[PDB]
């Protein structure tokens, strides 16, 4: 008394958002409809994994911290303050729906 | 009941009412007899106290903890 | 990009209106609420002009506005319930021309919420208690007192919550220095959420519930609750004590009912209809607002329908019992959101849209030939009357109001150099196109 | 036990959900607080009363009447 | 058993002891006290009249919410007195 | 542009009959001064019915790059003691603050 | 401000670039058109004249003569899917209506 | 079975010594049980336990709640026992404990509501006529409680009947006492029934019995006190008898009538108030000469009450009232009389508040020089009260000279160190201000003589006087023997008594804080190295004053001592941020800010980072606080690069310290952080990608504090970017990590808005796995409880199915 993947793919307006477990929900039609809303980033993708969200591979061994360019170019007066606020740039930022996951650094 | 004035004042010491009392006594005796008889009481609930008749939030939380 | 906001012309639509002696003297003033602006007006009894004394931006949503006075005082206070989780009490200072905040009591989170009070506000007619209520289960009661310096003191709130309950309207009941009473139109929806057939949704009635505050025991109790015949909108406080009986008027669809707890039967009067009406016969008729005028000799009410017809309601009474409700056609004015009857014989009409009006009540008493309807009259079938031009009222003043603005164009369509504002505003047969120019005329 | 008390107080507030909440309960909750928000905000009611050509008291009464059973009666 | 009271708060002002004087009752911060704490009537009665809301010792000064808790409207819940069962 | 020889503004219209404008700042100094005026008036002159001013202008979305000039012009209606307490933090007298408030209004609107 | 009266709720207007005239559209719900009002009133008259009773005194001729002004007594709000719309050409200097096009009942 | 119900109603022990949950459970069940148990057994057992000789307060309060519940569950069955209950609880109404009285009144109120009025009257009427005066008082108080519970008009007929009783005067006395107790208990709520009560009690003022007249006057006074400032038409039939009585009576009854007059006068208009004052004033002037002291107290109260109204003007007062008042009341006999001493002071101050300060101040200032010191302290108290309430404006040359000479002579002629002379001297000099130029040499000589020796209890009082008067001491343009005083205060820096050292440090600080560091005699490079060892003293006053003094020195005289000593002093102050006292912490924060502003952020920041690396927990937390202080005083631009350079060390427990410092820094600077969010974003990225749990927990804390710090400033880009890294941690089982994640999410709900949060929750609200649903519904409930109203505009569209309608059609309208 539960849909199959191909049967539910025939009912929905957007079949490419249907997945393996989606037919096992209590209300798959509402689930697939919310998966197709014109926003609403998806789930963090590691809920079904078994490695506690930290992958022990990919060679994470790397430099500790690279300071920005503005970091390098009393200790410094209001002229070097002027320098730090003339050199200040906006860094790279990801938009609303770009979640991070273990792999997406390399 | 304390006031240095109250102590000062309370220190120097050395027909219609009857009719009203009689009427009150008759009414009171009738009411007492009716309650003792409990023969004709419909128990018409006057005012229901919602707080007295309804579990509080803390009581509900205790009940929930006991349940699980 | 950084922007600075400026207001050029404030809002002119009225939501609520109260009247009273807010300056402490014998003259009467009106406090009106815009959406987010509070405003004090004073109509001149010599010329009939309405002057604006004070206007303040409150930066919130005003949802309920009441006036009350303590016993022995000569000045009225203002109770405001808003979209914050606070009840506020204000006092007008005539010498400083500003509103002074007297009390602030916080009870919940901000915003127009389902279960946080602030939508309904009732006050005891003697001024010793105030009730703030939400549309859902939560209700709170504050006791108001006075110290030896004649300043107002407020107590901690008493709860009267009741789950799965909806409130239509709350009013305070006028008792003779007895325990304060509050009346509510309530509906329980618990049964309707459990029936999949949809039959518990129907067969569900409004109740008229009475809440008694026992100042000796300091708690609120449900005393009486009775199911009603059909669903009613707002309630009306009947003046009680030593001048009048102590009940409520329930305004409903096609009817108006008087009700009181005790041995008093229910009295119903159907609302009269206009003879040869051109409106759809399936539609009913409700009252939209009311105004009470109490006099040391008698009292009456003024209620207005959706068509804009004001009827004059009087009450035929006995030593304690009410026997008849009599209705008489009074006049026709635009549909109002609030009506205030002022001593010195003035009626203030704040319309839902468009200009507001101040009328002189020219004809006191009723020496006329037009019929007077009654609850004692038998009818199998409804009463009928003929609408006519103004007979009891005279128009004295008209306050301009741009609400609602629907379309605007700023353009130099004349051959001045300054542009004019062409504004399509208004609704129904009272709409208009207005040209606005900056300057004096 | 503070976290458990929070889990009991959050459940107490009307409109909150949990892992067994159905579509019907969610939707009637948002319909009900939508109607209350319409009753609260003065210019939304203005918009509706201009749109459907009714008095504001009539729109308020209609919303209160719709409050009882929004989205129809429940399942099974 | 560290649980807040969470009853309807009244006109009584919350108090803090000499050890808890600068603390916020909800988050235990010391920066920027902003809003005066109110407690219910059963927490302010008889022997409970003046007492620390955090621990229960003799109160010496007013309890406050921090600006961080005031911004999130955490001063809008019930009585914040710590009660043990 | 509303006045002859003035600057362009964004005029809006409301369902309650209100008319208002949003005008851009041209320098950082005016923006900073008006930001500090708004900050100090948010605390020492709070809304009358118990509302938080910053929370009201963030009703559905947080405010971004707008200064409420209807809160700022309430400075001219405070009492002289609080007007002095506010003005002495901006390193200024009340008449100078009043003149600065009137300048931006007369630059765009009436 | 100067005001010029309209018939229904105005929705939107445009400006003619050459003549500087205004083209306004007005529309209302629960509303009759002029023709529907006239024929509904004639219907009610002919039905009240045949009320089967002495047919000897005519309130119908008095009911048809004077129309109570809608700006004072309101427009008859009748129907749930009933509309009424109008297109108007107006001079903005004066208030005169240059042209008026009435549309059918439920448009 | 009988003890059946007893053994089961040991529920009251279930409650007495029981847990709160079972407390309320047994409460509810015994409430349901009451009607069937019966009032007989229930009361037979509870009234002994309430009569227990050593019951507690909370226990007694719980017993009251239980009685109220039984009264609710049994209304008309309590009648045959009412009498009994009363004999147990008619006491507790004259008890010296306030809460005992409240509990007794609540019990009697619930009993009167349970039973009827007729029953209460029938059980209470036999003790109306009793001869034992102890019973007639509890009876009147209980009748007042019953009137407050069931209403006044319900008892008005019984009252009207009982005080017309021709049978005995005791019944009339008790009825009038009932009216008086009703007034006392109900206050301003008697106003609608004022005239009824007044006409009920008014005929007693002319009785043949003297006890009835006295109690009637006391009841009139009580009603007038409850009514103020309203009600004078209701007191009209009493004006003639009261004044005729004060004209004919003499003694106790005269005192009662005068109390009534005094409570009635402030209710009148100017005419009546002015006319009535004259009459009662000639009578009161006659009564000034009375030996009785109760009479003196009543006369003083009436004088204060009448002289405070508008109908009485200063001319009549100074012409008729002041000579006899000052001739009869101002003698040291009044000073040793402790009972009326405060009354005399208050009456004199409130007289001066209307007639003018000059006359009062003169008439008593000639008396500042006196053989008795009690009479000296009295005059000083009155003078300084008047000076603080009105000032020294109309005080002139002769009066100024007399005041100064008197206060100087009173200061020297002092046996025990008292606060009276100290406060008098202080307020007199502070009110005179820049006017006392030569009495400044005089006062300096006096304080020099007092501070030179004599046991340091005179020296600490002199130091307090210096601390409170140095402002006016220097603002008069005089600095030299100011330095002479500072030299001596410096020499008095080694003291075994910490209380005197606190006052010495306070005086030194008040000096150096008010005189300029310029041109001042005692050198700073001498005071400060002598001052730094006192910072380790363990007395609170010494510590606070020393820290305040070092702070002032660092704020103004920073260029007089080397930076190395400043560094040592700040490193020593580091340990005072842990003080159990709030004033110590406040002063330490201030002084650290000053020292940091003085010596520069670079060296102190390097030292603070080194100290953060190597120490135990509490010292590292204090170092974090110190770093935040340095970054706030000297703009965070000067601290952030050096702190971010320390995160570059490839070693745990160093990066975690940097993260804790950043957390507290953003929490402490709040709004100032809007210019520094772009600089710390990559570091927070790195810390959120880390495997270490403390890294991610602290990064979440930083995100929360940063979010709540910038709100309304347009920093949503970086906060959304950081949310993209915070969100994957919602599936974390560790409690501390998930707590920090929830805090960060609720901060982003405010800074970023609820729409974004709902967009993050939508796809998980209905996930097939129960874990995802639990987590997402917790987050959603947190988003819903705050800002329920905004969510109305954010919900996504959901289409109708065959059974139900889900579209919100009103929002689709288009005008
Ligand atoms: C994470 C750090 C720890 O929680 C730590 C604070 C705490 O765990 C320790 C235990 C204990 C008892 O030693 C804590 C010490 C307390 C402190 C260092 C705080 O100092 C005080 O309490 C002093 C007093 O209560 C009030 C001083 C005051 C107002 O400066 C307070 O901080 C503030 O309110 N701020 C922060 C905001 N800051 C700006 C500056 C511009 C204008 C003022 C308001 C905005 C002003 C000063 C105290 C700060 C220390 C954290
Ligand atoms: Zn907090
Ligand atoms: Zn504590
Ligand atoms: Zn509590």
């Amino acid at each position: 008394n539960r849909f199959t993947v191909a049967e539910l793919k025939q009912l929905v307006a957007r079949p490419d958002v249907v997945e393996m477990h989606d037919v096992t929900a209590q209300d798959p039609k509402l689930l697939v409809h919310l998966k197709a809303t014109r926003n609403s980033v998806p789930v963090p993708r590691h809920w079904c994994f078994k490695r506690k969200y930290l992958q022990g591979k990919r060679g994470i061994e790397k430099p500790p911290f690279e300071l920005p360019d503005f970091i390098k170019r009393d200790i410094d007066y209001q002229k070097l303050h002027d320098a730090f606020f003339k050199w200040q740039t906006k860094p790279k930022l990801t938009i609303h729906g770009d979640l991070y996951y273990e792999g997406k650094e390399f | 009941n304390f006031d240095e004035e109250n102590a000062y004042f309370e220190d120097e010491e050395e027909d219609p009412l009857e009719a009203f009392m009689a009427e009150v006594e008759d009414q009171a005796a009738r009411d007492m007899k009716r309650l003792e008889e409990k023969d004709k009481e419909r128990k018409n609930v006057k005012g229901i106290r919602d707080d007295i008749e309804e579990e509080d939030d803390q009581e509900a939380y205790f009940r929930y903890m006991a349940e699980n | 990009m950084f922007l600075y906001n400026l207001t050029l012309q404030r809002a002119t639509g009225i939501s609520f209106a109260i009247h009273g002696n807010f300056s402490g003297t014998k003259q009467q003033e009106i406090v009106v609420s815009r959406g987010k602006i509070l405003e004090l007006l004073r109509p001149d009894p010599n010329t009939g002009k309405v002057h604006t004394l004070l206007t303040v931006e409150v930066f919130g949503v005003i949802r309920s506005l009441m006036a009350f006075r303590l016993t022995g005082g000569t000045k009225d206070y203002i109770v405001v319930g808003s979209d914050s989780g606070r009840i506020v009490i204000l006092e007008y200072q005539p010498s400083k021309n500003m509103f002074e905040k007297i009390h602030q009591e916080t009870f919940g989170k901000s915003g127009c919420r389902r279960i946080v009070p602030g939508q309904f506000l009732a006050v005891d007619p003697k001024g010793r208690a105030v009730m703030i209520s939400a549309i859902e289960k939560q209700k709170l009661v504050y006791i108001l007192n006075r110290d030896a310096a004649a300043r107002l003191t407020i107590s901690s709130p008493l709860e009267a919550h009741k789950a799965n309950t909806l409130v239509y309207h709350v009013v305070g009941v006028d008792v003779g220095f007895e325990n304060p009473m509050f009346a509510c139109l309530e509906m329980d929806y618990e049964e309707a959420d459990n029936d999949p057939t949809g039959e518990a949704a129907a067969n569900t009635q409004q109740t008229l519930t009475f809440y008694e505050l026992d100042l000796g025991l300091n708690h609120v109790v449900r005393k009486y609750s009775e199911p009603l015949e059909e669903h009613g909108n707002f309630l009306i406080t009947v003046p009680g004590g030593s001048d009048g009986p102590s009940g409520v008027l329930i305004c409903s669809e096609n009817y108006i009912t008087y009700k009181n707890f005790g041995d008093q039967p229910d009295i119903r009067c159907p609302i009269p209809r206009r003879r040869n009406d051109l409106d759809d016969p399936e539609r009913g008729m409700i009252f939209v607002c009311s105004a009470t005028h109490k006099t040391k000799s008698m009292f009456f009410f003024l209620a207005q329908t959706e068509q804009g017809d004001i009827f004059k309601i009087t009450l035929e009474t006995d030593e304690d019992m009410v026997t008849e409700i009599r209705l008489k056609y009074f006049d026709t004015v635009p549909v109002a959101a609030a009506m205030c009857v002022l001593k010195t014989g003035f009626l203030f009409v704040a319309s839902e849209f468009g200009n507001h009006y101040l009328y002189q009540i020219a004809h006191l008493g009723d020496d006329d030939e037009e019929p007077e309807f009654s609850s004692a009259m038998p009818l199998e079938d409804t009463f009928f009357f003929q609408p006519r031009p103004l007979k009891n009222l005279v128009l004295v003043d008209e306050l301009d109001s741009l609400s609602p603005i629907l379309f605007c164009q700023i353009a130099d369509l004349a051959n001045e150099d300054t542009p004019q504002l062409y504004v399509a505003c208004g609704r129904g047969p009272r709409s208009s196109l207005r040209v606005l120019r900056h300057g004096l005329e | 036990t503070i976290h458990s008390q929070l889990e009991h107080l959050q459940s107490k507030y009307i409109g909150t959900g949990h892992a067994d909440t159905t579509k019907w309960e969610w939707l009637v909750n948002q319909h009900r607080d939508s109607y209350c928000s319409y009753m609260g905000h003065f210019d939304l009611l203005n918009y509706f009363a201009i749109a459907e050509n009714e008095s504001k008291a009539r729109v308020r009464f209609n919303l209160m009447e719709k409050m009882l059973q929004p989205c129809g009666p429940p399942a099974d | 058993d560290l649980i807040f009271c969470r009853k309807q708060a009244g006109v009584a002002i919350g108090r803090l002891c000499e050890k808890c004087d600068g603390k916020c009752v909800i988050c235990d911060s010391y920066v920027r006290p902003c809003t005066l704490v109110r407690i219910c009537d059963e927490c302010n009665y008889g022997s409970y009249q003046g007492r620390c809301v955090i621990c229960g010792g003799p109160g010496v000064s007013d309890a406050y919410y921090c600006k961080e808790c005031t911004i999130q409207e955490k001063d809008r819940d019930g009585c914040p007195k710590i009660v043990n069962l | 542009t509303l006045i002859p020889g003035g600057s362009e503004s964004l005029v809006y219209t409301t369902l309650s009959g209100g008319i208002g404008i949003l005008v851009p700042f041209t320098s950082h100094e005016d923006h900073d001064f008006f930001q500090h005026v708004e900050m100090h008036l948010r605390s020492e002159h709070p809304p009358l019915c118990g509302r938080d001013h910053l929370s009201f202008r963030s009703y559905y979305f947080p405010v971004k790059n707008v200064i409420d000039g209807d809160l700022c012009e309430q400075f001219n209606s405070m009492e002289p003691n609080k007007q002095k307490n506010v003005s002495e933090e901006l390193d200024r007298t009340p008449p100078e603050v009043s003149k600065k408030l009137e300048d931006i209004r007369t630059r765009y609107a009436f | 401000q100067v005001a010029f009266p309209l018939q229904y709720t105005p929705r939107k207007f445009v400006i003619h670039p050459e003549s500087n005239n205004l083209i306004i559209i007005e529309t209302d719900h629960n509303a009759y058109t002029e023709a529907t009002k006239a024929q509904r009133k004639q219907q009610m008259a002919e039905e009240m004249v045949e009320a089967a009773g002495e047919l000897a005194a005519e309130m119908a001729a008095a009911f048809l003569n004077e129309n109570l002004p809608e700006s004072i007594f309101g427009a008859p709000k009748a129907g749930n899917g009933q509309w009424a719309s109008v297109i108007r050409v107006m001079n903005p200097i004066q208030g005169n209506t240059l042209d008026l096009v009435q549309l059918e009942q439920n448009e | 079975e009988e003890q059946k119900e007893r053994k089961i109603m040991k529920l009251l022990l279930k409650i007495k010594n029981g847990t709160p949950p079972m407390r309320k459970a047994a409460l509810r069940q015994i409430t349901d049980k009451a009607r069937e148990f019966g009032a007989g057994p229930l009361f037979n057992q509870i009234l002994p336990l309430l009569m227990s000789p050593t019951l507690e307060d909370q226990e007694r309060h719980l017993l009251v709640k239980v009685i109220d519940r039984i009264l609710y569950k049994l209304d008309d069955l309590v009648r045959p026992y009412v009498h009994k209950i009363l004999v147990v609880i008619e006491p507790l109404l004259i008890d010296e404990d306030y809460y005992a009285r409240v509990e007794g009144r609540e019990i009697i109120s619930n009993l009167a509501k349970a039973a009827g009025l007729a029953t209460m009257i029938s059980t209470m009427r036999p003790d109306i006529d009793n001869m034992d005066e102890y019973v007639r008082n509890t009876t009147a108080r209980a009748f007042a409680v019953v009137a407050s519970a069931l209403g006044i008009p319900s008892l008005l007929p019984f009252l009207k009947a009982v005080c017309k009783s021709k049978k005995s005067w005791q019944a009339r006395h008790t009825g009038i006492k009932i009216v008086q107790q009703i007034a006392i208990l109900m206050g301003c709520a008697i106003l609608p029934h004022l005239r009824s009560l007044v006409e009920i009690i008014e005929h007693g003022l002319v009785d043949e019995q003297q006890k009835v007249r006295t109690i009637s006057a006391l009841a009139i006074a009580a009603l007038a006190e409850a009514a103020t400032p309203y009600g004078i038409e209701s007191f009209d039939s009493v004006l003639k008898p009261l004044w005729k009585g004060i004209r004919q009576h003499r003694g106790k009854g005269l005192a009662a009538f005068l109390k009534a007059i005094g409570y009635l006068i402030p209710l009148m208009d100017a005419e009546y108030a002015n006319y009535y004052t004259r009459e009662v004033m000639l009578i009161l002037i006659r009564e000034f000469q009375s030996p009785d002291e109760e009479m003196k107290k009543i006369v003083l109260k009436v004088v204060k009450q009448c002289c405070g109204t508008d109908g009485v003007e200063a001319n009549y007062i100074k012409t008729e009232i002041l000579p006899p008042f000052f001739k009869h009341f101002w003698q040291h006999r009044m000073a040793l009389d402790r009972r009326n001493y405060r009354q005399l002071v208050d009456t004199t101050v409130e007289l001066a508040n209307k007639v003018g300060a000059a006359e009062i101040i003169s008439r008593i200032v000639d008396d500042l020089k006196d053989e008795a010191e009690q009479y000296r302290k009295m005059v000083m108290e009155t003078i300084e009260k008047i000076m603080g309430n009105l000032g020294a404006a109309d005080i002139d040359h002769k009066l100024e000279e007399q005041l100064i000479d008197g206060i100087l002579y009173a200061f020297q002629e002092q046996t025990t160190e008292d606060s009276v002379m100290l406060n008098g001297f202080g307020t007199v000099v502070n009110a005179l201000g820049k006017r006392v130029k030569p009495y400044l040499p005089q006062i300096c000589g006096t304080v020099l003589w007092r501070l030179n020796n004599k046991s340091a209890k005179v020296r600490q009082q002199a130091a307090d006087l210096i601390s409170r008067t140095a402002v006016v001491m220097k603002t008069c343009q005089e600095e030299k023997l100011m330095g002479h005083l500072g030299v001596v205060l410096y020499e008095y820096l080694g003291e075994e008594y910490p209380e005197v050292l606190g006052s010495i440090l306070g005086a030194l600080k008040a000096i150096v804080n008010v005189i300029g560091m310029h041109k001042m005699t005692p050198p700073i490079k001498d005071l400060l190295p002598r001052l730094t060892p006192i910072l380790k003293n363990r007395h609170e006053k010494v510590q606070e004053n020393c820290i305040d003094l070092v702070g002032r020195i660092a704020d103004r005289g920073a260029e007089y001592v080397s930076a190395r000593e400043w560094m040592r002093i700040c490193f020593e102050l580091l340990e005072l941020l842990k003080a159990h006292k709030k004033a110590i912490r406040r002063a330490t924060v201030n002084t650290f800010g000053y020292i940091a502003k003085a010596i520069g952020p670079h060296d102190v920041l390097a030292t603070l980072l080194n100290n953060l690396k190597v120490q135990e927990r509490q010292n590292r937390v204090c170092t974090t606080v110190a770093i935040a202080i340095v970054a706030e005083t000297c703009s965070p631009f000067t601290v952030l690069p050096a702190l971010m350079n320390e995160y570059r060390v490839p070693e745990l427990n160093v990066q975690n310290g940097v993260l804790k410092s950043l957390s507290f820094l953003f929490e402490y600077i709040g709004e100032m952080g809007k210019d520094y969010i772009y600089a710390v974003t990559p570091l927070l990225e790195d810390a959120l990608m880390d495997r270490d749990l403390v890294h991610r927990q602290t990064a979440s804390a930083v995100v929360q504090h940063m979010s709540l710090g910038v709100y309304g400033f347009g920093c949503e880009d970086s906060l959304n970017h950081l949310l993209n890294y915070v969100w994957p941690n919602v599936f974390e089982t560790s409690p501390h990590v998930i707590q920090a994640v929830m805090g960060a999410l609720e901060g982003l709900r405010v800074a970023i808005g609820p729409c974004r949060m709902l967009q993050y929750c939508l796809q998980g609200l209905f996930h097939p796995a129960r874990k995802v649903r639990d987590v997402y519904w917790k987050i959603y409930n947190s988003i819903y409880i705050g800002s329920q109203d905004a969510l109305i505009a954010h919900y996504p569209r959901i289409y109708n199915d065959d059974k139900n309608t889900y579209i919100r059609y009103e929002l689709d309208y288009i005008l």
